[PDB]
C-alpha cells in the first residue's frame, strides 16, 4: 500500500502518526518503510517497536476483555467478537513476524539489532501464545524460547549487563517464563539475576545512561514484588 | 498483571 | 458488510465492543443495526451515538495536532497527512450523516428520538464544520445551525426544561455559537438562560433524574466559567 | 477547549 511513497517520508509520517497517538498508521508507514529492504537505524527500530506495540496492545486488552465475558459465560455473539479480535490480533502478529523473517533479522549484523529483532520475534510469539488453544500451541511457545534464548545468548556476549536493549529483553523473557511457560521460578531467578548484574555496572554510566537502566531496572524489580 | 517492556 | 448478522446480535456486539473499548467496531455495529431499517429504541440510540462519538473524536483529537504542526511549518508531509486524517474524518462524519438521512430523521416521530437524532446531525455538521476551507465552509455552518435550531424548537415545546436530552443539546448548540458561529455572546447567553430554567425545575425530579440533569448542568457551568 | 456533551 506504500510502496509509492519515499521511505524518508514514510519515516517522516511515521513520526507525525505517533505524535497524533495514530498507531495503525503509525505501523503502516514503518511496515512501507520496512519494505523499502534497507536495513532500519536504531531511531526506526524503535519506531517500529512502538507502532507495533500500540496496536496489539489494544488488541490484547479487548481479547482479555472478551475471554472474561466468555468465560463468564460458559448465544454464539461473545464466542464470535472474540473470535474476531482474535483473528485480528493474529494477523498483526503474523505481519510483524513476516517483516522480522522477511528480511530483518537475516540482515541485522550488529548486536544491538540482531538483538532487537530476536526480542521482537520472540514478544509477538508470545502474544500468539496468549490466545493459542491448538494443535501448534506448543510449538508457538518453542518458537517464543528460541527466538528469546538466541537473543539472550547475543546479549550477554556482546552487551553490558545495564544496555537498555538487553535489561528490556531480559524482563520480557521472564514475563514469557512467568505467564506463558508456567516456570515462576525460571522467571524470578532470570529477573533478580538480571537486576543484580545492572546494578553492580551502573557506576559505568553517565547520568543519562543511568537513568535509562534504571528504568528498566524498576519494572525488574515491580515484577519481583508482585511475584514474591 | 506483572510489567513487560513499556515506555 | 454487516447485512447477514441479526439485528439483535449486533446490538449485543455493540455492547461488547464498547466494554472492549473498540469503538470502531461499535460503530460498524450500530451501523448494521441501523440499516435493518428499524427505528432505534433509547438504549440504542445512546449505543450509535457513543460509538461514532468516540471514532469521530480520536479523528478531531489527531486532526488537532497535526493541524498545530502543520501551523508551525508555515516537505508535503505534514500536509498530506493532516489532509488524509481529515478525509477519513469527513467519511465518518458523510457516513453518520447519512444513517439520519436515509432513514433515521424522517421516522423519528416521538420528541426524543427526533430531538436526538437532530443534535446528531448538528454535532456532524459541526465536525465537518471545524476542518471546512472552501467553498460549503458556510454552507456547512449553516446546516448545524439549521438542525440544531429545529431540535432547540422542539425541545423547548415538548421537553422539561431538565430534559437531559434538552440539557446536551443546549449545550453542544452554545459550543457551536462560540467555537464555529464566532457568535461567544450567543454561547454565552445560551448557557446562562438554559442553566437557569434547569435549577427552577430540579424540585421535580427523582434523585436518579436530578443526578442526570446536574451532571450536565455542571458542563453549561464549567464552560460559562471558561468564557467569562 | 470548551466541553461539549461527554458521557
Ligand atoms: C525492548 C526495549 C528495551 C529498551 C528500550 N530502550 C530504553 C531506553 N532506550 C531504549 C532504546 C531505544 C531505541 C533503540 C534501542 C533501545 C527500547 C525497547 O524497545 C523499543
Ligand atoms: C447528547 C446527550 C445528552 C444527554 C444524554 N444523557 C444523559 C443522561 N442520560 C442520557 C440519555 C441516554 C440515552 C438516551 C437519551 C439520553 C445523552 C446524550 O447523547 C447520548
Ligand atoms: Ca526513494
Ligand atoms: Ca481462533
Ligand atoms: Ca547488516
Ligand atoms: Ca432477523
Ligand atoms: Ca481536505
Ligand atoms: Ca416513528
Ligand atoms: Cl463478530
Ligand atoms: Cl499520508
Amino acid at each position: 500500500a506504500m510502496g509509492s511513497m519515499e521511505r524518508a517520508s514514510l519515516i517522516q509520517k511515521a513520526k507525525l502518526a505517533e505524535q497524533a497517538e495514530r498507531y495503525e498508521d503509525m505501523a503502516a508507514f514503518m511496515k512501507g518503510a520496512v519494505e523499502k529492504g534497507e536495513e532500519l537505524s536504531c531511531e526506526e527500530r524503535n519506531l517500529l517497536s512502538v507502532a507495533y506495540k500500540n496496536v496489539v496492545g489494544g488488541q490484547r486488552a479487548a481479547w482479555r476483555v472478551l475471554s472474561s465475558i466468555e468465560q463468564k459465560s460458559n448465544g454464539p455473539e461473545v464466542r464470535e467478537y472474540r473470535e474476531k479480535v482474535e483473528t485480528e490480533l493474529q494477523g498483526v502478529c503474523d505481519t510483524v513476524l513476516g517483516l522480522l523473517d522477511s528480511h530483518l533479522i537475516k540482515e541485522a549484523g550488529d548486536a544491538e539489532s540482531r538483538v532487537f529483532y530476536l526480542k521482537m520475534k520472540g514478544d509477538y510469539y508470545r502474544y500468539l501464545a496468549e490466545v493459542a488453544t491448538g494443535d501448534d500451541k506448543k510449538r508457538i511457545i518453542d518458537s517464543a524460547r528460541s527466538a528469546y534464548q538466541e537473543a539472550m545468548d547475543i546479549s550477554k556476549k556482546e552487551m553490558p549487563p545495564t544496555n537498555p536493549i538487553r535489561l528490556g529483553l531480559a524482563l520480557n523473557f521472564s514475563v514469557f517464563h512467568y505467564e506463558i511457560a508456567n516456570s515462576p521460578e525460571e522467571a524470578i531467578s532470570l529477573a533478580k539475576t538480571t537486576f543484580d548484574e545492572a546494578m553492580a555496572d551502573l557506576h559505568t554510566l553517565s547520568e543519562d545512561s543511568y537513568k535509562d537502566s534504571t528504568l528498566i531496572m524498576q519494572l525488574l524489580r515491580d515484577n519481583l514484588t508482585l511475584w514474591t | 498483571r506483572p510489567s513487560s517492556w513499556r515506555q
